[PDB]
């Protein structure tokens, strides 16, 4: 009931290799053979295993400056740390093939800082063309703390000191079992014990293990700081790519917003206090993540510089829009042009692609970086290596903080300005000749809790001799978590002659906050894509019957390493994992319903498949088709204009079941 | 003593026609010609009725969805509302001939919002040619409900509701009296309650009826929005008469608070409380309008974004004069050019000139819309056809507040910054060989209030019955300033025989402080009285200028009552169709004071250049080379104006009868 793929010997033993370095990952097994590796390996005298000569050559002058200590926390959004980081990934890119990749792993998980490797190392799998198809650990798994808070981090700290239970039925009472040979740990969301303002409302949401897991990925994707060029004609749609990767969130995140009673995302201003507080229970090894508390001035004295910058780079671009057309970085651009997204993204990102470029430099000051900075609310870092976490430090832990979600509104509202040049489509790019949507129902969708575990164990010491007996996995995290139950979409859909087809569906919200339906003039950008697929219409009545189970755009709960363990001593391999592992989970897809049912809307839209002109599948397998991202939602609408019979507009209800909040799971006796 | 212009019978006839579409605008009358003209006109069927094709389709493609509904509030402020009063001005400017632009009116007149269709009505009417010499109503006759106070409207709404008065000598005590069976109303100004400061003290300027309709004709004669193709040579200078517009009004506006001890006009800033609030007595259908308080703070979370906008907008500004020379939306902008002084007024208006198209298209946004927007206090709309209206929405009620000057005044100095980088005149350009102005004498120039009706039928109701005879009489009376009249004598030793500018303007003589004011600092503080040529012989001779005959202002519009009279003895008003746009002649001078307030009055005499002839937008393009304001359109240097052809000549302005307008509307008194 996972599902599978088979699998060659080669690639087992390759897969274990890989998976290897995601296992006790803070320390060190003197006994496995990549340590033996790790320790000798030398890197100039191999200079002749890697396509990049000036790559292995840089490298090696950083690595004799010195390389951040270990054990110290690792975050991409500094320039030592990162162009640390970045020398690092491309000795592992550049390496001719998997032999020289492996040493070359092995030598950086003996002599480098942990977080700085995984990192480096992550990104490296996916990016690896041999590498392609392999599968890697959930980031939960690999950074179980920064997935938890602190209650549930100190019980496994003091199962762990003492070597069990002194009473297990005094355990019991505060969720710590054992189970077979595991501790098992139940965890309760941040609100169960602060309820410091009304956004602690979404934390099942927020905090959620899949989501933020959802952004870790597509962060490794594609780093800001790296050109997009080995992807081909994804390089031309890259902004657009960043525009709707956030535009999508938002509006999902907005959903959860109106079905706990919350309405829009407040604005905010560099030059005034921001409302809602951060209070993070995350402890790092070294200190505490940093608060901010509710009104905090973002202009105090530390932040004057700061907010010349982010406010700088926004005014240039209010500059752009109200020139229309200009040249800006070495381009002649026009608003007119609906390609000018690409460059909109690429300034907002401040990535490589911006510079045409294929690694970032520290001169090209990033907006998002800077603004994460100052609304983090930290003390000046100490110096390079030592900085005081927050929560946008890490793209593990971004979600977690309201002010994250200000931040990417405002940015995708200043593409959304940009968007108000583009014409509105009229009826003739719509209208599919002959083609009506006569129909649509819905099976009942209900939304849920139910308990989900992740291995917790990389958070966790062990003593040499667990280490050789390699029992280094016996610590598990239960918590409750959103899931929805399977539902079938289905569509009766008329036409003249046969033809090839696209059909999409969205969901997108009934009412605003005062109870007026939705017009899509103010509200196209609230709108999430649920699924696309094609069919082939005949002459006649067609009946479309789609399941939940198989939308294109979510993934599945991906499965534990040691379960990975068990399948490739089969020949087997989790499917989710390997080529849909950056897609939102499918737990995640509906907001959380009422116990009424809440009002939401699917929206149907129904097109030709013409062929297959400008065709997407080097990042993803997303866009096999000529059309904006989100179309024919990409643009402003104008109402009338806009309705044509291959749409359809169905209302319907998401309800709730069973226990309505999370932590009534969580209780004891 | 009302200035006549004669006029034919083929004229009445189409005279009648525009006119008749302004009585009772607010509802529809079943047996009114137009009703029947409307209910006859196929408008998907009439393609041939319109020169451009295009206008046509674009409009029936707006008219299947629909129109702004009747009743709303109408602003060309938001962009769904302005796109669709473009559509109906497109329509009636390229309607083929007379009749057709009739039938298109009717029809508009009966199936679209009252606001949207005079709006349209208006500007079509002094913009084709055709119609350019026919009449229209005062602003305040055609939207009353933009010029009279709260207090007054209800009054007359209650009057109808009761279908007279109950008795007379009730009736009498709250200022409500018949004359000639019509209802006259008397109005004051408003009090502390709207106006929560010193602005107070001026309410009867900025509330001035004469001085709202100014404004509206000034946009109507030329909108923002349009192009200004249709006025030749004109358009290479649009964005000089915008500074001019607003540089005399401001110093107008200033010299009225010099009279009342008021100082300067404020500065603000986006990021800081504003001072003084406002709170306009007016309502729309749905909402009282918008009020600002005083130490209202512009940047607060609803303005962030717009402050944002405005902000940069400014800056970049700043950016272009640093730099000197620039790309600037096509060519590049050199500063020491006037094409630069041209750019400079499109930039600030973001009119159509700027982007070199025909209409502002959907996703220009303006600083002008989102200033008022800032200033107007109101909450966010409620839907594209539904806005919260504040004072700022509208050009009628514009100068109702005082934020309004204040942000004109900011885009003024702006321009002024520009204007540092312009070649002062030397002496060669300024000095009049061989003429020399010996001295000035001028009579007392006296100001008083004196009251002043109009019909205000239009923001009441009527029954169907009453309908049937365009009923009206419902009339609002209220001091308002004025002047006499006085005569400027100009005596001039001259070697030559040609023809010579006259030129005449006011400025104030001493700051709030009680120091002269010292040219450098004082230019941008006069305001133009008087333009005119004159041939001029050697020797000793005087030019005598009555006030009745200054070139910029104008004799008070009639009422339609009058209009009509005038029109069945083939009779029409000159300054109503000659001059709209101009300044009524009432306001020339500030209120004065009872020992007599002191200004100067400069009198300027130069060369004629025989300049074509044109057909221009307004009456301030006089046929001169000069630029506008001249030579008070740019920064002086004080020692070149000791020229033996300017004078400047101190005057006091007197006030004679009560000095405040509330004494002329108390029941058992009489003033003076
Ligand atoms: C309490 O607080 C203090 C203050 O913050 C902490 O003190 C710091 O501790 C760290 C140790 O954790 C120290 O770093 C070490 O410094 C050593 C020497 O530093 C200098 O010398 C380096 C070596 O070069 C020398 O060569 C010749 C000798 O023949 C001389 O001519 C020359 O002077 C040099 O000194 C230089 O390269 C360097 O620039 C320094 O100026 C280092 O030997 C040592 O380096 C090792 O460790 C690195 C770990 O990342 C690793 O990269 C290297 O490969 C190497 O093996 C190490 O970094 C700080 O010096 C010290 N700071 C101060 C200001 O004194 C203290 O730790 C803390 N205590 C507790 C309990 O928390």
């Amino acid at each position: 009931t996972i599902k599978t793929k088979n699998v060659d010997a080669v690639f087992v033993e390759k897969q274990k290799k890989i998976l290897s370095f995601f296992q006790d990952v803070s320390q060190l097994n003197t006994d496995d053979e990549y340590y033996k590796i790790g320790k000798d390996y030398d890197i100039e005298m191999n200079m002749d295993n890697y396509t990049n000569k000036k790559a292995v050559e840089e490298f090696l002058k950083m690595y004799r400056t010195g390389f951040m200590p270990k054990n110290l926390e690792f975050s991409v959004f500094y320039d030592k740390m990162r162009d640390e980081a970045i020398a690092l990934f491309h000795l592992f890119y550049y390496a001719k093939d998997f032999e020289t990749f492996y040493k070359t792993a092995c030598f950086a998980r003996v002599h480098l800082n942990q977080g700085q490797f995984l990192y480096a190392f992550y990104i490296a799998v996916i990016q690896r063309s041999d590498c392609h198809g392999f599968v890697v650990p959930a980031p939960y798994e690999v950074y179980p703390k920064m997935f938890m808070n602190m209650e549930v981090l100190q019980k496994i700290y003091v199962t762990k000191m003492q070597d069990g239970l002194i009473n297990p039925e005094a355990a019991a009472k505060y969720g710590i079992h054992k189970e077979n040979d595991y501790f098992v740990y139940k965890a309760n969301y941040s609100n169960a014990v602060l309820y410091n303002n009304e956004e602690q409302r979404l934390t099942y949401f927020t905090e959620d293990i899949g989501m933020n897991a959802y952004y870790y990925y597509f962060h490794s994707h594609l780093p800001f700081w790296w050109t997009s060029e080995k992807y081909g004609a994804l390089k031309e749609r890259r902004g657009e790519v960043y525009f709707y990767f956030y535009q999508q969130l938002l509006a999902r995140y907005y959903f959860e917003r109106l079905t706990n009673g919350l309405g829009k995302i407040p604005e905010f201003s560099w030059y005034s206090p921001i409302k809602t507080g951060y209070y993070p229970l995350m402890l790092t090894k070294f200190t505490p993540f940093a608060q901010r508390p509710d009104y905090y001035n973002l202009h105090t004295e530390e932040n004057y510089e700061r907010v010349r910058f982010l406010d700088t780079y926004e005014k240039t671009f209010v500059q752009f829009l109200q020139k229309d057309h200009f040249e800006a970085f070495g381009q002649k651009i026009d608003f007119h042009d609906p390609k000018a997204i690409n460059f909109v993204g690429n300034y907002w990102q401040d990535n490589a692609d911006l510079y045409g470029e294929e690694v970032t430099k520290d001169y090209q000051r990033s907006y998002e970086v800077f603004a994460r900075r100052v609304l983090g609310a930290a003390p000046m870092p100490f110096d390079k290596y030592t900085f005081m976490p927050s929560a946008m430090d890490f793209y593990q832990t971004s979600l977690r903080d309201p002010a994250f979600y200000q931040l990417y509104n405002r940015i995708v509202e200043y593409i959304v300005e940009f968007k108000q040049y583009l014409k509105p489509y009229t009826q003739d790019k719509l209208y599919f000749d002959g083609v009506k949507i006569t129909d649509v129902k819905v099976d009942k969708l209900t939304t849920f809790f139910e308990n989900f575990e992740f291995d917790a164990s990389n958070s966790v010491y062990f003593s040499k001799e667990e280490i050789k007996n390699n029992h280094v996995h016996d610590v598990k995290v239960r918590q409750p978590r959103l899931n929805h139950s399977p539902f079938n979409v289905n569509i009766e859909v008329d036409s003249n002659v046969a033809s090839d087809a696209v059909v999409k569906i969205f969901l997108a919200p009934k009412y605003d906050d005062n109870g007026i339906p939705l017009t899509l003039e103010d509200n196209w950008m609230k709108f999430f894509e649920l699924d696309w697929f094609t069919t082939k219409l005949t002459a006649g009545q067609n009946k479309i019957i789609r399941n939940s189970n198989e939308f294109v755009i979510f993934k599945e709960d991906s499965v534990p390493m040691t379960e990975i363990m068990k399948m490739l001593d089969e020949g087997k391999v989790p499917f989710d994992m390997s080529e849909e592992f950056c897609y939102m989970p499918k737990r995640l897809m509906l907001p959380r319903g009422t116990e009424g049912g809440f009002p939401f809307q699917l929206f149907v839209f129904v097109y030709p498949f013409d062929n297959k002109g400008k065709d997407l599948a080097p990042f993803e397998s997303f866009v096999l088709d000529n059309k904006p991202l989100g179309f024919p939602l990409d643009r402003p609408v104008v109402d009338a204009l806009f309705k044509v019979p291959n749409m359809y507009f169905k209302d319907i209800f998401i309800y709730h079941e069973g226990e309505r909040f999370p932590y009534k799971f969580n209780i004891p006796s | 003593e009302f200035k006549t212009t004669p006029v034919d019978a083929a004229f009445v006839e189409k005279q009648k026609k525009i006119l008749s579409l302004f009585y009772n605008v607010n509802e529809i009358s079943y047996e009114a010609e137009y009703y029947k003209v409307a209910q006859d006109f196929n408008i998907e069927a009439s393609k041939d009725c319109y020169t451009n094709m295009k206008a046509y389709e674009n409009f029936m493609m707006m008219y299947k969805v629909g129109f702004l509904p009747k009743n709303l509030e109408f602003s060309i402020f938001y962009e769904k509302m302005r796109e669709e009063a473009i559509a109906l001005f497109k329509l009636f400017y390229y309607a083929k001939d007379f009749e057709c632009f009739y039938k298109t009116a009717c029809y508009a007149r009966v199936y679209m919002n009252q606001g949207m269709f005079l709006y349209a009505y208006y500007i079509a009417i002094i913009q084709r040619s055709d119609t350019a010499s026919f009449v229209l109503p005062a602003p305040y006759e055609a939207y009353p409900q933009y010029f009279v106070n709260m207090e007054v409207k209800n009054k007359m709404d209650y009057v109808k509701m009761m279908d007279g008065c109950l008795d007379e000598k009730i009736c009498y005590n709250y200022g409500i009296i018949k004359e000639n069976e019509q209802f006259v109303m008397y109005a004051n100004y408003s009090n502390s309650l709207t106006y929560p400061n010193n602005e107070d003290r001026i309410a009867y300027l900025t509330e001035d009826v004469g001085l709202n309709a100014y404004y509206y004709y000034f946009h109507s004669h030329l909108p923002f929005w349009w192009n200004s193709g249709k006025y030749g040579a004109f358009k290479e200078r649009r964005g000089e008469i915008y500074f001019f517009f607003y540089q005399q009004l401001l110093a107008r506006y200033y010299m009225e608070r010099l009279t009342n001890g008021l100082g300067k006009i404020p500065e603000f800033s986006w990021y800081s409380p504003l001072r003084t609030g406002y709170l306009p007595p007016f309502n729309s259908f749905y909402y009282p309008f918008a009020q600002r308080s005083n130490d209202y703070e512009l940047h607060t979370e609803k303005n962030y974004e717009e402050i944002r906008f405005l902000d940069i907008y400014e800056k970049t500004f700043f950016q272009y004069l640093q730099q000197g020379h620039f790309k600037a939306f096509d060519k590049k902008i050199d500063l020491h050019s006037s094409k630069a002084v041209n750019f400079v007024g499109n930039y600030w208006q973001t009119n159509a000139d700027l982007f070199e198209e025909d209409f502002l298209q959907f996703y220009q946004r303006s600083y002008e819309v989102n200033a008022r927007r800032v200033l107007g206090a109101a909450p966010k709309p409620f839907n594209q056809y539904t806005f919260i209206p504040s004072a700022l929405d509208f050009y009628q009620t514009s100068a109702r507040d005082p934020a309004f000057y204040q942000l004109y005044k900011r885009i003024v100095q702006y321009i002024i910054e520009f204007k540092q980088y312009q070649v002062p005149y030397t002496q060669e350009a300024l000095h009049f060989v061989g003429l020399k102005i010996s001295d000035v004498k001028v009579d007392k120039m006296v100001t008083f209030f004196d009251h002043f009706d109009f019909d205000a039928f239009n923001t009441v109701y009527f029954s169907k019955e009453e309908l049937k005879s365009s009923p009206h009489g419902y009339k609002v009376r209220q001091p308002r300033l004025n002047h006499k009249p006085f005569t400027v004598t100009i005596d001039i030793k001259s070697d030559v025989a040609t023809n010579a500018v006259v030129k005449m303007f006011l400025g104030p003589k001493y700051d709030e402080n009680g120091f002269p004011f010292s040219l450098e600092d004082n230019w941008m503080n006069f305001y133009e009285l008087d333009w005119f040529v004159q041939k001029v012989n050697p020797g000793q001779s005087q030019i005598t200028r009555s006030s009745t005959d200054f070139a910029f202002f104008k004799e008070d519009s009639l009422p339609m009552a009058e209009i009509y009279k005038l029109l069945d003895q083939g009779k029409i008003p000159t300054d109503m169709f000659n001059s709209s746009d101009t300044m009524p002649s009432r306001l020339m001078l500030p209120k004065g004071t009872y020992d007599g307030f002191p200004f100067q009055l400069f009198v300027f005499v130069y060369p004629y250049e025989p300049t074509p002839k044109e057909s221009e937008p307004f009456k301030a393009v006089v046929p001169d080379n000069k630029p506008f304001g001249y030579p008070f359109d740019r920064p002086v240097l004080p020692q070149y104006f000791k020229q033996p052809n300017m004078f400047f000549k101190k005057v006091l302005v007197y006030h004679e009868g009560e000095l405040f307008p509330y004494l002329f509307n108390i029941p058992h008194y009489t003033p003076d």
